[PDB]
Order: C-alpha cells, then sequence, then structure tokens
C-alpha cells in the first residue's frame, strides 16, 4: 500500500481521485484527512455528506472539496487554489462504524508556475 | 536503511566558495523536502535553507540570503548548498536533514552527521525560558518554549547529544516520533509549549531545541542545556 503522487500548479485546482469497490464500501462514508507524521495524526480536512444517500453533494471545508460516487465507486477530492502549505501526505478513508479503512495514500506536490 | 552522507567541508578564507554535497539513500529522494541546518561551535542550532522536491521553492534564512544557493538533483539523490562570499559569521557545522512529507507543518526526521566549515584567516522567534537546567536521574524536567506569534500546534523538539547529529523526538506539538521511547511527551498550543520527561535516564543528558513549523523559515530555539545537578 505505497503512495500515489498528485502534483498540481500552485494557484489552480488539484483533483485527487480515489477509486474503490462500490460493492465492498456500500453504505460507508468517505473522509479526506491530512497525515502530519508516521505516527499520525490524520486530521480530518473534510468528509462526505452526513447522509450516505447524498454522497454526490459536494461538501466544502475551507479550500478542500469532497464528492463521492457511490454507484460508480469514485471518490473525488478537489484542492481549489493550490498553495505551497498544502503539500504533504494525505489519506482517502472509508468510514464504517468506529474504524476507518485507508483507500489510498496521496502525496500532494506543488509546482511554482512548472 | 536511510543514510545522509555529507561532504565538501574544510577550511576556507573569507570570501571563498564551498559546495556542500549530501548524498541520500534509502528513501525516494524526489518525494521529500530537504533543508540545511548549521550549528556554530559551542552554540545552538540555526536553520539555514530549504528546497522543494521540484526545486521550484527555495527558502533561505535572512543571514544567508543572497550568498547561499540551495539546489538538488533528484536523478542522483543529492542535495547541494553553494556557499559564496563566506563571511566569518558562517563558521559552523552544517547538517543535512530531510523533511517528512510536506514542508510547512512538517519536521526533520532524518539528519546527516554533519560536515565542518571553518572560515580561517512572517518572521517568528523562539525563546526557551530555561537556558541552563540541571537535574538528576529520575527527576521531573519540563522545558518550555515561547513563540513570537501564533504557530498553532506545529512545533518540534530535537535531542542533540554532544558530538553527534540531532535526533527528532516530538513533532507536531505532541506526536511521538517512531523509535523514541515513551518517556518523552509534548504539549502546548498557540504560543506556549512544554517538553516533559517523566523520569530521566543516563542517555537523556543532552541539549534540547524547539523548532517552529508554520512559516517558511523553520527557526530553531536558543537551546537548553540539561546536565546533572
Ligand atoms: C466541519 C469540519 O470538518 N471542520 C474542520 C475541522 O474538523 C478541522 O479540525 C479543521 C482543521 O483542518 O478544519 C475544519
Amino acid at each position: 500500500h505505497n503512495t500515489t503522487v498528485f502534483q498540481g500548479v500552485a494557484g489552480q485546482s488539484l483533483q485527487v481521485s480515489c477509486p474503490y469497490d462500490s460493492m465492498k464500501h456500500w453504505g460507508r462514508r468517505k473522509a479526506w484527512c491530512r497525515q502530519l507524521g508516521e505516527k499520525g495524526p490524520c486530521q480530518r480536512v473534510v468528509s462526505t455528506h452526513n447522509l450516505w444517500l447524498l454522497s454526490f453533494l459536494r461538501r466544502w471545508n475551507g479550500s478542500t472539496a469532497i464528492t463521492d460516487d457511490t454507484l460508480g465507486g469514485t471518490l473525488t477530492i478537489t484542492l481549489r487554489n493550490l498553495q505551497p502549505h498544502d503539500a504533504g501526505l494525505y489519506q482517502c478513508q472509508s468510514l464504517h462504524g468506529s474504524e476507518a479503512d485507508t483507500l489510498r495514500k496521496v502525496l500532494v506536490e506543488v509546482l511554482a508556475d512548472g | 536503511e536511510v543514510q545522509l552522507l555529507e561532504s565538501g567541508g574544510g577550511l576556507v578564507q573569507p570570501g571563498g566558495s564551498l559546495r556542500l554535497s549530501c548524498a541520500a539513500s534509502g528513501f525516494t529522494f524526489s518525494y521529500y523536502y530537504m533543508g540545511w541546518v548549521r550549528q556554530a561551535p559551542g552554540k545552538g542550532l540555526e536553520w539555514v535553507s530549504g528546497i522543494s522536491p521540484s526545486s521550484g521553492y527555495t527558502y533561505y534564512a535572512d543571514s544567508v540570503k543572497g550568498r547561499f544557493t540551495i539546489s538538488r538533483d533528484n536523478s542522483k539523490n543529492t542535495l547541494y548548498l553553494q556557499m559564496n562570499s563566506l563571511r566569518a559569521e558562517d563558521t559552523a557545522v552544517y547538517y543535512c536533514a530531510r523533511y517528512y512529507y510536506g514542508y510547512y507543518y512538517s519536521h526533520m526526521d532524518y539528519w546527516g552527521q554533519g560536515t565542518l566549515v571553518t572560515v580561517s584567516s512572517s518572521d517568528i522567534q523562539m525563546t526557551q525560558s530555561p537556558s541552563s537546567l540541571s537535574a538528576s536521574v529520575g527527576d521531573r524536567v519540563t522545558i518550555t518554549c515561547r513563540a513570537s506569534q501564533s504557530i498553532s500546534s506545529y512545533l518540534n523538539w530535537y535531542q542533540q547529544k554532544p558530538g553527534k547529529a540531532p535526533k527528532l523526538l516530538i513533532y507536531a506539538a505532541s506526536s511521538l516520533q517512531s523509535g523514541v521511547p515513551s518517556r518523552f511527551s509534548g504539549s502546548g498550543s498557540g504560543t506556549d509549549f512544554t517538553l516533559t520527561i517523566s523520569s530521566l535516564q543516563p542517555e537523556d543528558f543532552a541539549t534540547y531545541y524547539c523548532q517552529q513549523s508554520r512559516s517558511g523559515l523553520h527557526t530553531f530555539g536558543q537551546g537548553t542545556k540539561l546536565e546533572i545537578k
């Protein structure tokens, strides 16, 4: 379960896609947290809609937007207006009850206008 | 395993030029931010420069801006630091350090043993209240660290044994780095932070520094000498 690098030019919107099994994660909410170290924490930046049936509705939180496709099985994260302080390790999480499974490790790179 | 091998140090006259080289192995060098930290002989740590994986972002300190030039070659896994117009103020032991994923809000988890350079013939300050602290084995020591402005909960604590490279203990205000024993603990938010050791050990007698990590200049603290009472 290694990392996938997503790089985007600073000042533009970065789209991070997280595919998953729509059958396995049926009825599970999704979250996008920022990992600051090897021992955590993965501070939740944004999560999907509180009602899983409305996962298609965009849930904004600062400059990070999240949207989920429960049928097609695709979690889309949007880092609107990239900033150099947004670079780091993140996680795509699938929430079920009290536990949380990791879907994909994402490394956000910021390019200075390459 | 991870190795940060430094080279390119020695003696130089004022106004000379040197090129510090830091060969890296064990980690994907094109993923992490890199940075240089020098330490004057018998003084505290000073953050020098930093660089982005794509080399598009170069952060320099005020004392070395314009004269130093940080660079990297991801194809050869090497970090460079071109030093020009070397004044007598630059006499220090330069350390090569790698940042964990990210730069802002991140921490230096791996350091090089350091190379010696001897010149022969959004600005926040960090102040540690106990400059010289003396305690015995088993005492309860609590070192503090005050910031000039709000730095949220992004502060790091480093332990530097006399004659070796500094090691990372606490990062992100209160997170314990992998490998650090459970005796160390951190706390604090905003502008006041504390480093607490429950019971001291024979290997805990060293120097401890606090480093802020919210702006582009990750300045260190003045230091705290911790020896036997």
